DNA sequence: CTAACCCTAACCCTAACCCTAACCCTAACCCTAACCCTAACCCTAACCCTAACCCTAACCCTAACCCTAACCCTAACCCTA
DNA sequence: AGGGTTAGGGTTAGGGTTAGGGTTAGGGTTAGGGTTAGGGTTAGGGTTAGGGTTAGGGTTAGGGTTAGGGTTAGGGTTAGG
């Protein structure tokens, strides 16, 4: 009848333009941006499940930043940790001064 | 009469070698559907299967197999032997926590 | 009114959509209550990562004389990298080999085998 | 028609030969080939089954490779690309 | 404590009544119920971890009975599972009869 | 008063006999002599990955005291879920 | 069985059999305590650790204590032995997955 | 009793601008930021390296002090001979 | 309104013909005490250092480190630069043979 | 160490080539005879990955894309 | 409406001293296991090639997914026992 | 109040079907080298003990610390365009 197909979402634009970023040469291919897909994915559910539990245990209805740099010191490693944590504060340095 | 036969080694080494430097598959996959089929034949009956599920069954299940085969390969090499048996195979999956 | 509207992305300076992070928070059913700085702060996280993996599988194709990214040089550059490879321990990539490791006592040192016959 | 006992045999001997070689093994034992094949019909059973309990909890009659990488990463396999 | 303090929940109550019911003229140990408890809450937990996958992964909103069954078919095992999965609708025959 | 603290005395602290009967409870009949150092330093790096961990969460929880809550909610984080001590 | 001398190995079993029966703690509290201070200094100074806390913790370590040398010990009857061996708990960490 | 800060000087006193001192005595106009932390380490583990011969060569008359001239013979043994303090 | 600020280079130029047409010192001296006492606690403890001695330790590497910056900047020039790098610096400890 | 290097270069004598091998191959060893040159005994074959044929793409110009 | 603010009640963590007493350290003797050498078998390494068989290239179609249209019952929020 | 239920048609899609030839396995064959059986060597800790460092309460005090309660204001929420 009508049209109207779903529309699936993925992070396909936001990968190739991170790779256009570091290496303006190379490609990816539709196996590697499926790949990159299921590990954004994975990952952004472990840091989310990560937060949800930390705002259950302490008794706060909320998840601010700190909810989230305490998630991602407990799953990431030490230098990958220290590198994102630095990341997200300068990030979030720029949003409240811009 | 010499055909230059190898000897019991070098022949096992370049097929690790040629093996472990591809990317193919080396299970048939009519096969692993018919298995599938039969095993699911045992839950639900008429049921329908997917070209993609049996191909992350074939690549999970291979996956696992080459696990198995290097924790058993390297018991034998901790066990003083280069062969694999039953009983570290027995024993890797008794460490590893699958024997039930 | 409203003058213009500019974009989360262009304001926070990432690559990541700021905005479906947010709504993927509020629809997830993870907390009644969802932050400003969350979303910026795990789509920074999210982008370092990926410009990580994307620059280590882009040296790998480098290396392995290739342009386009396969999920071969993806394997690869994971079980290089000690951290990737311990983030990632339970995570098999489809389509993708191990590395040839080969160990030593494997290695052909028959070194004449002896216990034949005599040969001195 | 199709042989119920001609399914355990379908892991023929040289793809098991040519998966130990991919692994790592250099010689492999005669025993080895049937422990291999029941260690990968109890894990095909498995994983079929919570398949298939997935299946019949989705109000479906056709098993996915969605429902397949669920029931992997449940059990403590996540695989990427057959999926997202 | 008492000076406007704050009052825990825990389940020791029913668990005695469960250990008079199913055993008389028996006992049971404060370790013994704090590990009983801890059990009871892990598995409470897991199960509504599980039904709300469930729900999420079936795009639908709401954690109903056939959810919590299917959860609990893939948690507990088999012979165990079939007993709850029997148990749990006698419960809710029961709760449909009488309420 | 007290003008002194915690040394390396504490990787020995893990006595000699304490090991023996740890393995004894186990059951192991011949225990080697170089299995000490390693149980010791095995031993050490769980202890500092698990106090790491209850360093973190006692840092998110805006507190200086770690709890035995915190311990349980870490082991469990690991995949060691312990009962008894705790709820 | 005299009192002087008794068989080396006869004496272990009996070992073995009375210390399967009890549930008390094998390692101290003072030493463990110190040791778990020694620790915190690293990560955040001024800690102060809770008088359950270092309960659980001696309570875990002596528990994957067990589990690991009964991981050894069954590797080491493995070759042919019937003592544990250094080289034995390295293959028994990497087989579990700790190592990687 | 005891200091509340057991950090010891956690490689500290190697400021920036300490370091932007002694870089420009050499002839360095433009110091990079992340040079700070690379100097701070090379400095720490020389120290590492001549106070171990120190102690070496304080522990082998049963003494319990370190004095300059065995500072100045374990430097000699390095390959750097130092004029004035030591004699 | 003005200051006459000085363009980024002559600043640089004259504060590096000040310290060099100078004897003094530049690092401080309590926390290089507090350092090599840190570092010796590390060996044996009880540790009561001289102060001729940690005055020699203090020049020794306040020479050492003004070597290293020379050797550096002589290699940033060499490479077309006028500023230092840690390659720079690992390229100097890798020819000089001081390794890691 | 000697003795290894022998066995794994299918010899049964140790030559200087083995002597020096096993010394560049132990980093104690190399550390304590840092100013010690064994003669008749060559290096190691270590190449830089900037030294290995491609990652620089010698196409240069390539008229085309 | 819930989280950032302040006063503050009480708790729980630490500091310090004792009394030996279960437990820890070494060195004294000795038995049997870990380990190297070696030799006998039989087990699987290495073909192998003709037959098994599979996936390549398509057609279909009828059971199944679900899309968007209608409609109501189940779920929640309120208060207060 | 709207998520879930029902009936309805479209619409992708997987099972069923054909054939074949090019890839590969099945069962029997020659024979190498690894395996577990053996016996000889060595030192590795097992077992006992008695000198004695140090640990579990037994019973105090002090002042850090969590937060109970109250106040209030602002960031997440909801809505439509």
């Amino acid at each position: 009848k009508k049209r109207k197909r779903s529309r699936k979402e993925s992070y396909s634009v936001y990968v190739y333009k991170v790779l256009k970023q570091v290496h303006p040469d190379t490609g990816i291919s539709s196996k590697a941006m499926g790949i990159m897909n299921s590990f954004v994915n994975d990952i952004f559910e472990r840091i989310a499940g990560e937060a949800s539990r930390l705002a259950h245990y302490n008794k706060r209805s909320t998840i601010t930043s700190r909810e989230i740099q305490t998630a991602v010191r407990l799953l990431l490693p030490g230098e990958l940790a220290k590198h994102a944590v630095s990341e997200g504060t300068k990030a979030v340095t720029k949003y409240t001064s811009a | 009469k010499k055909p230059h036969r190898y000897r019991p080694g070098t022949v096992a080494l370049r097929e690790i070698r040629r093996y472990q430097k591809s990317t193919e598959l080396l299970i048939r996959k009519l096969p692993f559907q018919r298995l599938v089929r039969e095993i699911a034949q045992d839950f639900k009956t008429d049921l329908r299967f997917q070209s993609s599920a049996v191909m992350a069954l074939q690549e999970a299940c291979e996956a696992y197999l080459v696990g198995l085969f290097e924790d058993t390969n390297l018991c034998a090499i901790h066990a003083k032997r280069v062969t694999i048996m039953p009983k570290d195979i027995q024993l890797a999956r008794r460490i590893r926590g699958e024997r039930a | 009114a409203r003058a213009k509207a500019k974009t989360r992305s262009s304001r926070a300076g990432l690559q990541f959509p700021v905005g479906r992070v947010h709504r993927l928070l509020r629809k997830g059913n993870y907390s009644e209550r969802v932050g400003a700085g969350a979303p910026v702060y795990l789509a920074a996280v999210l982008e370092y990562l990926t410009a990580e993996i994307l620059e280590l599988a882009g040296n790998a194709a480098r290396d392995n004389k290739k342009t386009r990214i396969i999920p071969r040089h993806l394997q690869l550059a994971i079980r290089n990298d000690e951290e990737l490879n311990k983030l990632l321990g339970r995570v098999t990539i489809a389509q993708g080999g191990v590395l040839p490791n080969i160990q030593a006592v494997l290695l052909p040192k028959k070194t004449e085998s002896h216990h034949k016959a005599k040969g001195k | 028609r199709k042989v119920l006992r001609d399914n355990i045999q379908g892991i023929t001997k040289p793809a098991i030969r040519r998966l130990a070689r991919r692994g790592g093994v250099k010689r492999i034992s005669g025993l080895i080939y049937e422990e291999t094949r029941g260690v990968l019909k109890v894990f095909l059973e498995n994983v079929i089954r919570d398949a298939v309990t997935y299946t019949e909890h989705a109000k479906r009659k056709t098993v996915t490779a969605m429902d397949v990488v669920y029931a992997l990463k449940r059990q403590g396999r996540t695989l990427y690309g057959f999926g997202g």
